[PDB]
Formats: C-alpha cells, structure tokens, sequence
C-alpha cells in the first residue's frame, strides 16, 4: 500500500535574545540510511523579519513555506502593505495546519522573529496547528538530544545559587547573540555524535531590527 | 433556475415592486396593535362579504409563533403563511441553540430579514405582507409591539394600525393615546383596540377579532360575546 | 437575450395585484359549477360538467369530484389537467403523513400544504400559475366535517356552503338564502342540486351533466363513508327531489 | 493507491565545472523479467534540459507527454519562444514537483524517482531532484535507486562539496559516470549493458549519447573460485 | 447513561433513569436527567452513546413543540412514537447512525389511557404494560412478570418500581447512582423528588 | 439604439454598443499616461477627488514585484482585474517558478474581457488599464482596452484629455526611449506628457501618483511628499 | 492534563496544570490550558492541544460575534452549546477534547459546563478532566465544603493540580489559577511545581511518602 | 425592459445611478474625523409620532474600533453590516489582531458590484464606516453600492447632504476636538432637518482608541444639544 509520508530527517533550533532571536538548522537532508543531499536548506527568510523552519517531512515542510511565504505576499495586497506581525504570522500558520487537521503536514514547524516591542521572539507548532511562544525551542529528529540543554542553558533550569542551599534559582537573564551561537553550534555538534541523520553542515538566521543575516557551519559528515 | 431582477430601482429610485407590495397591503383588511402597561392586545378586522363561513376551520387572523410571541399581519394571506411558517421555525431553531425563546425583537428581525431578502433576490417577487408582532421577552413583563413592511423595514410602535383605512385608525390612536400613560389594564387596553376598528370596521359583530397577550406565555382569544361587550358598552358612551 | 419574451408570472400590478393569478380566476369563472354544503351529519359535494356531448362516456368517467384518501375528496374547478397534477402530490402528500404518524391527515393540513403549492408558482420560479380552484370536502377526528376553498393565489378559507367556478355569486346568494346551521344531508342534498338548478348555463339540469359526492358518517358505527355517486344514483337523486 | 509493473532502474547524474551530465540505462524490467530492452529514459527539453526518469514506465511516459505539451505550450503567442522566453531547467523541475506532490497529495501517485538536469541561461548548472511523494532536494551529485547506495558514493569522490565543481572537467565527470554505470551492472539486479548519457554544457550545449555498452569489466578472477568453503575442485 | 425503565399502570406511565454520567474510570455527574419533555402529555426518556443521546432527544423535542405551536394542537402519544420510530428507522441506515435507545411515555388525552413505547436504535417499536434498555431489562422484566398487574394505582407502581431498583442495585455491577422517576398522566408531567 | 440593449447583440454596421458605452467610461476617467526606455517603465496617473474634504482615488495597483497597472473608468473592474492579473503572476511563480511575461498578461486580460462580450447576461468591463513590467525581454507598456483589444507602445495615455499627453509623447519618442540607467528622467519625461492634459488644475502633492518598474527596480508606487521632487 | 473547576458560595474557581506532551516526552511545561474567551468566559483545555486551542479560540470569535449582533453578553449555556453542536458535527472524525466552559452571567449566575469530543454536554458544580483528574477528585472531592472562603479555594484548587501533578507522569509544569465572580474573572498567578511543591510540602506536612 | 447589469450612452451603470437616488430620500447622516475620535451622528426620522424612535437603529457596531452609520433604504444594509462584522471577527481570528478600517471597507464594497442576471440589484444604502487603526489613526469613510469608497475629514449623506456638506467645509479644520466636532454635527444636523432637532429624534455617537464605538444616551445627547443651543445665542 502507498504511504504517503517519508522521514527526510535533520534537526532545527530557535532561541530568543533581548534584541534578536536565531533560528538555527542542520542542511543535511536523508532517506533510510542514505544521504540525499549535505546542503539542502530548510531554514527561509519568509519577509517581514519571520523566518521559518518546518522540519520532519520535507515535501510537506516545503508545502508549508511555500503556502505562508504566499500568504506573507497577500497580507500586503490585501491590506495596504502592512507588516506582518510574528504573532498573526503565527495564528496564521496554525490555519495552514489545521486546514489539514485529517490529512497532516508531517512538520514540526518553528517561526522566529520580533515582536511588536522589538524583543526577540520564537513560535512553534506542532504538526496539526498547535502553537506557543518561548524562549527555546528545538525540533525534529534530535530534538530530545538538544532541548534538554536548552532548558539548562538558556532557562537555568535545576541551577541554584551556589551556598543557598537550594534555595535561590539562578536568575534569569538575556543572552547575548555571541553567547546563543556558542549554544546553537554545541548543540547541533552534541548532536551530530549521537545522532546519525543529523551532521554535514549548520546554516543560522540571525533576526535584528536591522534584517536577516546568515553564518554557516561545518558538521561532521559521517 | 429562474432568475430574472424583478424587483428593480426606478429612474427616480424607487423599488416599484416593493411598493407595489406595499399597495397589496393597503388592500388587505386592517389590522391594529396596542400595547399597555402589562399587556399587548392584537385587533383584527374580518370582511363580512364572506357569510357562511365556518370560523371553527378557517385560518385565524392573529398566529402564534411560539407560545410567548404572536404575528398578526394585512396583505396577501397566503404570503403569510410562508413567513409565519419560517418565524415558527426559526423560534424552535433559536430554542435549541441558544437554550432561550426568542426575544420579540429578535423574531422581528429574523421576519424582517427574510422580507428583504425577497427585495433582491432573483426570480421572486416581494412579500405582499406587513406584520405586527407582538409578545414578552422571557423572564421579562415589559411588553413588546413590533411592525414589519416588504421593504424590509422594522420598528418597535407603542401603538400602530396597518391594512386598509389604517389611516383613519392611525389618525385615532395618535390622539388617543397617552405615551405618560398606557392602558393601565388589560381592559383598558382591550377597549382602545376595539375603540379604534369601530372607527374603520362597519358592525362589532363577527368583523372584530381580539387577542390578548400577557407575560409568561399567557395568550388567549377572545370570543364573539366578550368582544360584543366592548361594542354595546363604547355606543351607549358615544351616544352623549 | 430571453429577457425579452419573458411574462413576468409573479410580479406585481401598479395596484398590488399578482395579474397572472386574477386572469387565472378570470378562466376558473368560466369553468363548471361546483357545490360543497357542511351539514351536521355529512357533507355535500356537487358538480357541473362542462357542456357534455350525448356520445361522450358517462359511467367511467371523472372530470371534477376526486379522492384524496378514505376521508377527505375535492371538487374541482378550473383545467382538468392542472387540478391532476395538484390531486397526486395531496394524494402523496397524505400517505407522507400516515406513514410519518401512524394517523390519517387532518384536512386542514393536507388543505394548507396545497395551498402552500399554489402560493410559490405566485412568488418564485417564473411560471404560470395553476389554473385551479379546489372545494375539500373532508373529516378527521379534531374538527369533525369541515369544508374549505383554495384558489391559484394560494389562499384557503373555511365554509359550511361554498361554491366556485361559474356563477358563483348567484350560487352563493342562494346558499345564504335557505342555508341553516341544524341542516342534515338528505336536506344539504337538495339545496345544492337546486342552487346548480337555478345557476346553471343549460336548458335543464339532466343526470348525465352532473357529478356527486357525499361524505358521511352514514356507514356502520363511528366511521366515514365516501360515496361518489354512480349515473343511475344522480338520475334516481335528481326524481327524489322533483327536478326531473 | 498504485503498484508499479514495468519499472526503470537507477538514473545518476553530476555536475563538472561548464554543466552537467545524467545517465539512465534503456531497460524496462517486469518484476525479475527483463522485459523491454528499447526503452530511453531520458528525455531531452529542448536544448538546455534533460529530465531523467526512474520508476513506473506507464507513469515515465504520462510525464513524457506532459514535457511534450509544456513545449508546444510555451510556444504559443510567444515570439521569444527559441530565445529569452524558452523553458528553463528551474521551470521545467517546478512544474514537475508541483505534480508530484500534488499527485501525491491526491493518494495517487506518479511512482516514479526524477532528476532534471541541465543548464540555466546564466549558465549556472542545475540539477534537481523530485519523487513519487514530491521530496525535492539538489546536490553535486543525484542518483535514484541503488545507484543513491553505489553510484553517489563513488561520484562523491569527484565532486565532495560546492568548491570541487570548477576544479572537475567533463572528461574527469563523464569518466566517473562512465564506471558507476559499470558497478551497477555488477550489482543491480535490475540493471542493463546498455545505457544512454547525455551532457549539458553551457558551451558545447546539449550531447545526446545513445547504445552506450559497460565496458572494461572484471570476470577473469572468477575462474579460481571453487564451492562456498572447503571444496577443492 | 445505562438504566432507564418504564411502568404502564391504570391510570399513569412512570419513568425511572438512572443519574450516573460515567466516562472512563471516573463518575463525572450523579444528578443527570436522562428526559425530555416532548410534549405537556409526553415524555422521553433515553440511553446510549455519549452526545447522540442528547443531540437526538432535543432534535425530537424541537420538531414535536414545532408541530404543536403550527396547528395548536398536542400529537397523541402513538403519533409521537411513530414519529420517533421513523426518525431512527432512516438513522440506522445513514453515514454515521444515532445510537440511541428511547422509551416514551404519554398520556393520551383522547383515549383517557396511558401508554408506553419502548424504541431501540434501529427503530423497533413495541407498545408495552413495562419496558427497559440495556441491561436492565434482564433483572426487571423477569420481577414485573410476577408482581405486575394490569389495574395497579400510581402508588403501587412507585412500589413496584422501587422493587427494580432495589434489584439492579443488588445486582448490577456498576454504581449508577439512583433514578429520577417522573409520572405521566392526565394532568401532565411531574418529578417524583424524594426517591 | 434597438441594437444597445445588451451586449450580445450586433448593430446592422456590426458594431457592439455595450462594448463602446463601456469605452465611454474610460474617457470620462482621470488621465493616466504610460511610457518607458530601454531600463524603466513609468505610470503617471492624475488622481481624482470627490470634494475638497474627500481622498484621491488611487489609480495605481501593483499586481506582482515586476508588474502593475494603472486605471481609468470604473475603479472596481480595476480592482477585479487587477486581481485576476494578481493570481496568474502567482500561478506563474508557484507552479513554473517563473516570472508571468507582461505579453501573456496582457493575452490573459484580453480572453478574459472577450468572455464578457458574447454570453447573455454579463456586462463589459468599464476600465482601460496601462500594464507596465519588467520581464526577460527587458521593459514593457501595454494598453488594456474592455473591448478586449491589447496593444503594445513605447507610450501612451488614456482618459479624459489624454489625447494631449499622447500627441506629445509621439513628438517626444525619440527622446523618453533612449532614458536608460536614469529613473529621474524618464519620470520627469511622464510628468511632463501628463501635464498636456491639464485644465484649469495643476499637479500638487496629493494629487499627483507615479510609479515606475524596471532592471533593478521593483515595482513601487509613489504619492504624498515622495512626488514633491517632480512638481 | 489536569484540569478542574468548581462552584462554591463566593463564585467558580478555575485551575490547570500546564504541561504538555507527546508520549512519554515531555514537549513543554509553560503551556496555557485555559483561553479567556470574554472578561466573563473562560475555558479549559485537555485532550489534544491543537483539538482545544483551535476551536476554544473560534468559540471566542462566535461569542464576539454573538453579542455584536444581539447586543448582549452569551450565556455559558449558549457558549457551551456551540462548541458541543460544533464538535457533535466531527464526531468519529478523530477530534480529542475534553473542555470546561466557566462563566458567570445575569441570568444565569456563576455556571460550569463540561464538553468533550464525543458530544457530551453537562451542566454541574465540580468537574475534574484529564488524564490526572482522577488524583485531582482525589483531593478536591475529600476537602470540598460549599462555604470555602475565596482564600481557601483558591488554595483547594491549587492543592487538587499539585496532586495530580505529583502522581500522574503527564502532569505537571505549574499550576495556573483563575477566579471568576459576578464582576468576571480574576487571574491568580502562575505556580511553578518546582518551588509550590516543597512549599507545600514543608508548610502543610503533607507528601510524607517524599524523601523531604 | 433592459438588462440589470446595462451602461447608459455616457458610460454609468443605470441600476447604479438609480440606487443612488435612492439615497437622497434618505434620512440625513453625518460623519467628522478628528485626531480625537470621529463622530457620527444621524437623523431618525419617525414617520409616526407613535412609532418608538430608540427602536430606529441608524448608527451601528461593527466592532470594537468600527462604527458605522447608514442612509437610503436601511433594510438593505442588514446583510452589509453581518458581512463586515463577520469580515472583521474573521479576520481577528485568522491574524490575532484588529482590523483596518479600509480593510473592512474594501471588503463591504466588494459585496456592491456583486449584482446582476449574485443578488439581483444593487444595494439602495450608502453607509459612513467611522474606525481607528495603529497605522492610519482615525479615518472616516463613505462606501457607496457603485462599489466605491472615499476616505473623508468629514462627510454628509442623504436629503439634506448636499447643503450640509457645504456646511461641512466651511466648519472643518485640523485642530477640531472631539467636543467642538460632536457640536458641529448636532449643529448641522439641525439646519437640514425637517422637524425641530432633540434627543428623540437625532442621535450621536463616536469611535476613539481608548474607549472603542460607544453609541450616546438620549441624556447625554441632550446636553450636548442644550450646550449647542447656548454657545449659538452668546454672540
Ligand atoms: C495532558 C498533558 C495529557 O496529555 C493534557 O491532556 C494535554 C492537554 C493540553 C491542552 C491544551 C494545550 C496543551 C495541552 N494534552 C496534550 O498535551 C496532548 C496529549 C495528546 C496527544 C495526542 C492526542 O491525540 C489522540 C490527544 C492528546 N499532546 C498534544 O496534543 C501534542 C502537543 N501534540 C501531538 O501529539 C501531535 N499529534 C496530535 C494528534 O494529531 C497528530 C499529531
Ligand atoms: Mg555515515
Ligand atoms: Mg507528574
């Protein structure tokens, strides 16, 4: 019998700074246990300071984009130019999912950007339309490796103050955009040993006030 | 399907087809709506060109559209029975969903909607019917006169007349009655209804119908002789 | 276009009257006379067959009286062929409900449904209306014997004596004249073969130019019985009561 | 919902340093019976593209006509139909990718596995690939089939990644082509002697090679194999 | 759901429903109302699937109070229940069927009887003197078989019903936490509150 | 006269009266001139107000980053076409991953005005529409007229007065045409050709509308304070 | 999922976890499973997230558009029915949803109404649902009075997801607490597990089977 | 007769032309636009002493940050105004944020042109859609059923439209605040009305960012009338 969906593999990252938000992901692309392509990019500059990752199964992914990038584009049509909010950018993403709620988009799919105040911001959904703001956020094949991290990381969980007897939390604070690349590229080399669909090479998307940038990465290619 | 634009605006911007309803409605037998203190009484007039009729079968003038609301009208008679049908509906649809009867303003509007509807709308033509609708809002004693027209058009009246010589009895009740101070009670009420069809009517015989309805789903008819009584008592008055 | 050979069927006059409907009672004035008087005991129906011609056949024929179920018939008055098509959908129209309900169809609504029929070819569609008019003659067990009037408006109405088609204002001066609310149906029987007597168009009233119905409770016990009325019954009717 | 019944097997490609180049052998097999022997499964667009096919051949040549179509239909009412306004390796792949998951989408697909190849007016080299559930995905080298287990491999060793493409002329590529074709002969069940290839260089243009033969083969070692152990005869 | 009987007696129909709402391992409600009111002299009672049960009962109740506000004028009992009957009969046969059991006591105020209708999912209809759904049946048809009479009061068959519960809650494996009873007759419906 | 009743029926000289009363709309419609080199097309439109207290009905849409209209007549037809032309430039970049050549755009606004004029029941569109774009084959200008007739010109002008700007821009050809790598210029050259259809009005800041498309330039329109440079 | 909400003398208290998952990976634990559909509605969440955030939020719009076009806040009953008629409309098609619609209005007065997937609409005072709600009844039903004050149920409601979160593995995260009264309803902050359970723990006595 | 859908020799649709006859028989609607808030204000009209005029529904919600009033045949703005308000909540729904104002007229003015042999004539009501948006601020519009619209400082529709806009342009300036524009419509109100302007048979409202569309109590209209009345007779 035909079965419609296929796993393409790979693993994706957003994190959220004060300022900034990076949605990071790995370009290797797979089948089974080969490999399709080293670079296949899956992370795209969709306009308006959103940018978008769905990873899982790339047929669907590239569906998806495809369908808000044309969405982003008749936004403006239909109401003079606008700019796109990430948090209608992201309600409208879930009306793309769950217009297929009985015929999924095999996806998890991350947004990042900058709210209306300026402050970073991540989006993620699940493959069916349900959506969250956070701070962190990894998603695909080594998810489970990485988000772990993250929460250690980038929230300090189960950090106390050292001689509070457990008492004090490690507060809380912003992390600069050196400090989270630090955090991006440990995580996607962490994952890249234990897990065998994830390597070949690392593309982040910086997202300031001042547009989208790019910084690209060797993984290991075994 | 049939299509065609029947009902049209006019070089000078009138919708003949509406207004020519409008004349259907002039046409059709008076109809009257007084609304006291804690009443709303509905009056009717009946021809009386039609003797051997048989009153127990032939279709009631005043029609219940659920057990609190009531639709009187003037105009094509078979027309109503279209729009009564789909306002009775409607209340059972609106009691389901929204787990409440209709307000009287609600019903109204649903009534009102459907008449413009047919205002343009291709292949039909409008409804030759105007409506007074009449009743109490659940849980509520403050009564309820509302007056529809084929335009579409509705607005709530402390009291109001449509049908032939309508005018006349628009003419009465606008000096009659005192907006400080409605009929006070449902006899009050009752006799300034049947007051202003003795202006228009001919005889108080089987020519006035009269319906009264009171809060709570409280709705009934008046029979020949109780109606009679009214007639004999404002004559001897009038003879003054 | 077709715009330009379109009637317009259901529209309105200056005046607000539907024309296609008064120029379809226009032709209904024209048609046969029929008759239907509500007694205490039972209901009258009675009828005038248009023009008849010594060769046409008698016995098995049927042009105004017709059986809408066991307890309800209606005499018609207008085009045959419309009042068919009418005719069929209240005769399925009643096995609907008795199927639904388990109970045979209170006239009133079988009336009301038709009637309901009659009033969308007025508003909607764009086709003639039906050139009819019906008298129902039936019975059920809320209002006991009832007769009503419908006509290509759409507009029904009750009646304890009605006629329609042809003469109808003579007929009905008539009726109001020796009707009486008592009456039984031997005596409902004679009032409406003598109003035809008086109204018709014709040299005479003769057996062989009339229908008849009557609809009474004059089977055994507590039922209805539906009696159209046989050539040889009208002709024996027609010396009982001194017309021929 | 389908079953393939006459199916191709692996299509390679890769590109050199002024193109590309793609090569699919010319058998149509019928489960384990090697059925057709004529069977060409690349087919040119114009001059500037190859779309190679693998998989379903009922499918191959329904793609086949709807290439021929796209043809005849760009040249409508189109003047620079041979010029500015010819069809495009880049249109040529969306429109198929479109189909393809569209197809699938509809729970009945084109079973087959498609690489498009060739030359874009800049002369940018461009390959691309697209399946039967509309996975696309682009590399420096493409294969289906087996030749994604034994070809890539061996044509990787060529050209790794981005940079070994100007440094790899089309001898060097079409060498390489040359003996994956022969490994999957060895190896590839389903697989023919006889093949075609065809180059699209930004230069030369498109080079359309049919009745290619493996050639240069090891059989010879053979000879001193006995049994599966210990037999010595 | 689960529990609903019914009791034909000389003069009035008593309707029993049990007031659990149970879902998984968990009961949700104990104070559940498993009727509706089709009209002044009929009442419904039903068990089944979750939401059919309710989306039926109500689909019913608006067409019955429809008819009745169209000619002013109560159906009898028999008519109601056909009427019922039909409703499932197509049911059954459709996409996705209501999977609804009913029982449909009413006093007929032109017979001056009180009548009984018991009308399973597929639509079969019975007139019966005592009727239940489900597993209930199995415990009281057997106990009405031998203390049911046919001339019995309102009184005795409060009493012969409280036999049935007594038993199912002997018996019965799961708690269904009591009935709402209510009694049909020729003055109406009313909630019996002390049971 | 008896022929004018509706748009399927020939006049006895073969002429089609609906199909010339819509032509007549365009001409009571603000002016819009059109023009373009070898590197830029450029849309000027005199905007129109309905009192001193209203807007200026804008005349200008964008249909694509390489294409867009401006309109003369009655502004929803605009707003239908403009949307169909919206969703065959994206047809085209969806499915073909392709820009839609402005010479199938205007084929595309042809077939579907033509559709209008010979079924019973419909209407004419009651706009002329000046495409400009930038495509393949460098910069393009076409002329939509309702009737479904589509040309091609170097310039050109439609509405109330445009005969001015039109007889202009054909003295002016061999000039405007050879404005290439110049935006400034070839706008100026356009705001020049609209001022020859001017009466009693001149252009002012919120009246005047200006777009332009080519090589390196997306298509953008310009209003308010941003076309006080050309005044 | 745990979620509650019960009626008492001083109005409805409203109280869920906020963790979600896929499985047994724990996808978040910052999640919101209650949706302020007006100032006087709220509803809870549980079953699949998208089922719930999805068609919770359109209800809003369906109230919006209610009281637009009758001029009048929608009863619970009316808000609660919509969603059931909706959901009863997909029945068998896969939808998974176990909601509570809180509210108060007028008419009405302080009113609870449980709705899941397979249509079931019930009005009641104390409603547990989740796949902790058993552990959440545990605690609530045990410790229930009608005459809490506003201090103590606020506190019986946290307590009952505390529960919940402690013993079943696919609850948990914080608690986030609501209270809604005749003005309308009054958010009370959200309660990390992580501190509220030693703080509990060391204050009340209680969890005595933990290794304190 | 003629097809629906016709152009005149001069290029105007008929049905379109006569609609808008229509509209001047109608009851006089005004609208100002200030940096404040915009009002609008509306005559009623009873045709009957005894007709209840605060069941005269003239001025209505849209929603929050959307008003709108009408003049001409008002039955037929019911299915504009579900239309606009479903336009509205939908798009909330869909993008988690308000709409723009000319969003929501462009997408009532679509519904205007959508007649012909679709409903089968073209609406007989103008409307004045009052709102705020965060980027274009306060804006007053006029949506017609030729399907046009017209963004306006300030705006006069019905019977007495054309001598009231003319009012209108000598009274307007930039700097108008919310009170001294709620005066003005009150005042011009009153110069074209028929009867003798009060409460009973005007009514006012407005739209501002902090307090969305609020319709105005016969109370609080009356005092703004009585103000009016007082600031005329001191010069
Ligand atoms: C607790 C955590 C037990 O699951 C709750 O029920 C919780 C409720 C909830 C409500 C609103 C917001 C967040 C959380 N439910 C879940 O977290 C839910 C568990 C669940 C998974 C699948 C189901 O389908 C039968 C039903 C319940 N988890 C999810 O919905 C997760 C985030 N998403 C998926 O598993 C994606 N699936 C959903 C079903 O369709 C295929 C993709
Ligand atoms: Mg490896
Ligand atoms: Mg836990």
């Amino acid at each position: 019998q035909f079965n419609p969906y296929g796993d393409n593999g790979g693993t994706i990252l957003g994190i959220a700074g004060e300022d900034f938000a990076v949605l990071a992901g790995d370009t290797r692309n797979i089948t089974d246990y080969s490999i399709n392509s080293r670079y296949e990019p899956k992370v795209f500059d969709c306009g308006d300071n959103i940018v978008m990752s769905a990873n899982g199964f790339a047929a669907d992914g590239d569906a998806l984009v495809k369908r808000f990038k044309n969405s982003v584009k008749w936004y403006h049509f239909d109401h003079n130019d606008k700019k796109l909010s990430i948090n209608s950018a992201a309600r409208n993403i879930q009306h793309l999912l769950y217009g297929k709620r009985f015929f999924p988009y095999y996806v998890h799919t991350i947004i990042a950007g900058l709210d209306e105040d300026g402050k970073g911001a991540v989006y993620s959904f699940d493959p069916v339309g349900s959506y969250e703001r956070e701070q962190c956020r990894a998603g695909g094949a080594a998810a489970s490796l990485i988000m772990p991290f993250l929460d250690n990381q980038v929230n300090f969980k189960n950090q106390y103050e050292p001689g509070t007897n457990g008492k004090v939390k490690k507060p809380l604070k912003y992390l600069s955009v050196e400090e989270v690349i630090k955090l991006v590229r440990d995580s996607f080399t962490s994952a890249t040993e234990r897990h065998i669909q994830v390597g070949d090479g690392l593309e982040i998307l910086i997202v300031t006030k001042d547009g989208v940038r790019k910084e690209f990465y060797e993984l290991k290619r075994d | 399907g049939y299509d065609r634009a029947l009902s049209i605006f006019s070089p000078d911007g009138h919708i003949f087809q509406v207004e020519y309803a409008l004349e259907a409605v002039k046409r059709g037998t008076c109809a009257v709506g007084v609304k006291g203190k804690n009443c709303v009484v509905l009056g009717c007039e009946r021809r009386s060109t039609l003797k051997l009729q048989d009153t127990r079968i032939t279709p009631s003038k005043v029609s219940k559209i659920d057990s609190h609301v009531v639709l009187s009208f003037s105009g094509l008679n078979a027309d109503s029975r279209i729009l009564i049908e789909k306002a009775r509906v409607e209340a059972q649809s609106h009691r389901l969903t929204l787990e409440d009867p209709v307000t009287v303003e609600y019903l109204t509007r649903y009534v009102a909607g459907v008449q413009q509807r047919y205002t343009q709308s291709g292949g039909v033509r409008p409804f030759g019917v105007s409506t007074l609708i009449a009743g109490f809002d659940p849980r509520d004693d403050e009564p309820k006169l509302y007056q529809t027209e084929p335009s579409g058009i509705y607005s709530s009246w402390s009291a109001q007349t449509i049908g032939r010589n309508s005018k006349t009895v628009r003419e009465f009740l606008e000096k009659n009655y005192d907006r400080k101070e409605p009929p006070a009670t449902v006899e009050e009420c009752v006799k300034l209804t049947v007051r202003s069809l003795l202006e228009v009517v001919q005889t108080g015989a089987k020519n006035i119908e009269i319906t009264v309805v009171k809060p709570d789903s409280d709705i009934v008819a008046l029979s020949s002789e109780e109606i009679n009584q009214y007639v004999t008592q404002i004559e001897q008055e009038k003879q003054e | 276009g077709s715009r330009r050979y379109d009637s317009r069927t259901t529209i309105f006059s200056p005046e607000g009257r539907l024309y296609q409907v008064e120029y379809a009672l226009e032709s209904i004035s024209h048609a046969g006379t029929a008759i239907g008087i509500m007694a205490s005991d039972g209901i009258v129906l009675a009828a005038e067959r248009k023009v008849t011609s010594t060769l046409l056949e008698q016995d098995t024929s049927t042009e105004k009286l017709y059986k809408l179920n066991d307890k309800i018939a209606v005499a018609v008055a207008g085009l045959t062929a419309d009042a068919e098509i009418l005719i069929n959908t209240a005769r399925i129209h009643a096995q609907n409900y008795l199927k639904t309900y388990n109970e045979d169809i209170p006239v009133e609504i079988l009336v009301r449904r038709l009637s309901d029929i009659k009033q969308g070819y007025t508003q909607h569609g764009g086709l003639r209306p039906f050139g009819v008019s019906f008298i129902y003659a039936g019975y059920d067990d809320r209002y006991g014997y009832q007769l009503y009037t419908s006509n290509p408006s759409g507009n029904y109405t009750g009646w304890k004596a009605i006629s329609v088609g042809a003469n109808t204002s003579a007929a009905q001066t008539l009726l109001q004249m020796d009707y009486k609310d008592d009456m039984k149906v031997d005596d409902a029987i004679e009032l409406a073969l003598k109003t035809l007597s008086k109204t018709t168009d014709s040299s005479a009233l003769t057996y062989d130019r009339l229908e008849f119905a009557t609809i009474r409770k004059g089977a055994n016990d507590g039922e209805v019985y539906q009696k159209i009325f046989k050539p040889q019954e009208i002709k024996d009717i027609l010396v009982k009561t001194g017309i021929t | 919902t389908q079953q393939p019944i006459v199916t191709g097997t692996s299509v390679i490609s890769m590109k050199y340093d002024n193109g590309v180049i793609i090569a699919a052998d010319n058998l149509g097999s019928y489960g384990s019976l090697l059925r057709f022997n004529g069977v060409e499964r690349l087919i040119p667009v114009g001059d500037n593209t190859v779309v190679g096919i693998s998989g379903d051949i009922s499918d191959m040549q329904h793609i086949e006509r709807l290439l021929k179509d796209l043809v005849t239909e760009n040249a409508y009412d189109n003047p620079l139909a041979d010029a500015e306004e010819a069809l495009e390796p880049s249109y040529i792949f969306e429109y198929l990718a479109t189909v393809m998951y569209q197809r699938r989408s509809k729970m009945n697909p084109l079973w087959n596995a498609i690489i498009v190849a060739g030359v874009q007016s800049n002369g940018d080299q461009f390959l691309r690939y697209v399946n039967l559930l509309g996975v696309t995905y682009s590399s420096p080298t493409l294969a289906t089939g087996f030749g994604a287990h034994m070809a890539n491999p061996l044509l990787r060793k060529v050209v790794d990644r981005e940079s070994d493409i100007p440094k790899t002329t089309v001898q060097v590529a079409e060498e390489a082509i040359v003996n994956a074709m022969r490994v999957l002969y060895y190896r590839d069940a389903r697989s023919s002697r006889n093949f075609s290839l065809a180059i699209i260089d930004k230069n030369t243009g498109l080079t359309f090679k049919k009745n290619l033969q493996v050639e240069n083969m090891k059989w010879d070692f053979a000879k001193d194999i006995k049994g599966y152990g210990t037999q010595k005869i | 759901m689960d529990i609903i009987l019914g009791i034909r007696v000389q003069d009035s129909v008593i309707l029993a429903s049990s007031k659990a709402v149970t879902r998984g391992i968990s009961v949700l409600k104990d104070s559940d109302d498993k009727t509706r009111q089709l009209s002044p002299h009929t009442l419904m009672s039903f068990a089944g699937e979750a939401g059919d049960t309710v989306q039926f009962a109500e689909y019913i109740q608006a067409n019955i109070q429809l008819y009745s506000i169209r000619e002013d004028y109560e159906l009898s009992p028999q008519a109601v229940s056909s009427f019922v009957r039909q409703e499932l009969a197509k049911s059954i046969r459709s996409r996705r069927p209501y999977q609804v059991n009913v029982l449909i006591g009413g006093y007929d105020k032109k017979k001056n009887k009180p009548e009984l209708y018991q009308i399973d999912y597929l639509g079969t209809k019975v007139e019966l003197p005592y009727g239940a759904h489900g597993y209930s049946g199995f415990y009281t048809f057997s106990l009405l078989d031998h203390h049911y009479r046919p001339d019995m009061t309102t009184e005795e068959g409060l009493d012969l019903l409280k036999l049935c519960v007594q038993e199912l809650e002997k018996r019965m494996p799961m708690d269904f936490k009591g009935v709402i009873v209510k009694i049909v007759d020729k003055d109406g419906i009313r909630q019996v509150d002390d049971f | 006269n008896n022929y004018d009743g509706d748009t399927v029926t020939f006049s006895p000289t073969g002429r089609l009266f609906q199909v010339e009363y819509a032509l007549e709309a365009i001409k009571q419609g603000s002016v819009t001139v059109g023009l373009r080199s070898n590197t830029h097309a450029v849309l000027v439109a005199l905007k129109r107000n309905a009192d001193e207290l209203s807007s200026y009905q804008k005349k200008i849409i964008k249909c694509d980053e390489h294409m867009g209209l401006s309109l003369a007549g009655l502004a929803p037809d605009a707003r239908v076409l403009s949307n169909y032309l919206r969703q065959q430039c994206n047809y085209s970049s969806l499915v073909f991953n392709r820009k839609l050549a402005v010479e199938r755009a205007g084929h595309l606004l042809c077939d579907k005005a033509q559709k209008n004029t010979q079924s019973y029941g419909g209407r004419p569109y009651g706009v002329g529409l000046l495409i400009i774009g930038y495509d393949k084959s460098g910069a393009h200008l076409l002329e939509f007229q309702p009737s479904g007739n589509v040309t091609e010109l170097y310039g050109t002008a439609i509405g109330a007065r445009s005969q001015g700007a039109k007889t202009y821009l054909e003295r002016t050809l061999d000039t405007f045409i050879k404005i290439d790598g110049n935006p400034d210029e070839l706008i100026k050259a356009g705001v020049e050709a609209i001022s020859q259809s001017l009466r009693d009005e001149s252009l002012t800041v919120d009246n005047l509308s200006i777009a332009i498309v080519g090589k390196d330039t997306p298509f953008t329109i310009y209003d308010g304070e941003a076309v006080a440079k050309y005044i | 999922t745990t979620t509650l909400a019960f009626r008492f003398q001083g109005g409805i208290i409203v109280a869920v976890d906020s963790r979600a998952t896929a499985g047994n990976w724990v996808a978040s634990q910052t999640v919101k499973k209650v949706i302020e559909i007006n100032p006087f509605l709220l509803g809870t969440m549980a079953g699949g997230t998208v089922d719930c955030q999805f068609w919770e939020t359109w209800l809003g719009s369906q109230c919006r558009l209610h009281e637009l076009r009758e001029k009048e806040r929608i009863s619970v009953a009316a808000a609660s029915k919509i969603l059931s008629n909706l959901v009863y409309q997909y029945k068998g098609a896969g939808l998974s949803m176990g909601t509570m619609i809180c509210g108060y209005t007028r008419k009405e007065g302080p009113t609870i109404y449980y709705v899941d997937s397979d249509g079931t609409r019930l009005k009641g005072d104390i409603f547990c649902v989740g796949s902790g709600q058993t552990f959440a009844y545990g605690v609530l039903d045990s410790n229930y009075k009608w005459d809490l004050s506003v201090e103590d149920a606020l506190y019986l409601g946290k307590r009952s997801i505390l529960a919940a979160a402690h013993r079943d593995a696919y609850s948990g995260g914080s608690v986030n607490l609501y209270h809604v009264t005749e003005d309308g309803w009054i958010y009370h902050g959200n309660h990390d597990v992580g501190e509220l359970f030693w703080k509990v723990k060391e204050e009340e006595g209680s969890f005595n089977n933990v290794i304190g | 007769d003629r097809g629906v859908s016709t152009f005149s020799p001069e290029g105007r649709l008929f049905q379109v032309e006569y609609s808008l006859e229509a509209i001047k028989l109608g009851s006089t609607a005004i609208g100002i636009a200030t940096k404040e808030g915009v009002v609008l204000g509306v005559e009623k009209r009873a045709t009957s002493p005894l007709l209840e005029s605060d069941s005269i529904e003239k001025i209505v919600e849209i929603d929050r940050h959307i008003g709108c009033a009408m003049s001409g045949l008002t039955a037929d703005a019911r299915s504009m105004i579900e239309h606009a308000r479903t336009a509205a909540v939908t798009h909330n729904l869909y993008y988690d944020e308000d709409i723009n104002v000319e969003s929501l007229t462009q997408s009532v003015c679509d519904l205007a042109l959508r007649f012909g042999e679709l409903m089968s004539r073209p609406f007989g009501v103008a409307l004045l859609i009052a709102g705020h948006d965060a980027d274009d601020g306060y804006q007053l519009f006029h949506a017609e059923p030729s399907g046009t619209f017209y963004r306006y400082n300030a705006k006069a529709i019905g019977s007495g439209s054309e001598g009231a806009q003319a009012e209108l342009l000598n009274e307007w300036h930039s700097s108008l605040t919310l009170k001294e524009a709620e005066l003005l419509v009150l005042k011009i109100l009153k110069q074209v009305m028929e009867e003798k302007l009060d409460e009973n048979n005007a009514q006012l409202s407005c739209i501002t960012k902090q307090d969305g569309f609020k319709i105005y109590d016969n109370e609080k209209t009356a005092e703004l009338i009585k103000e009016l009345k007082e600031k005329e007779a001191a010069e």
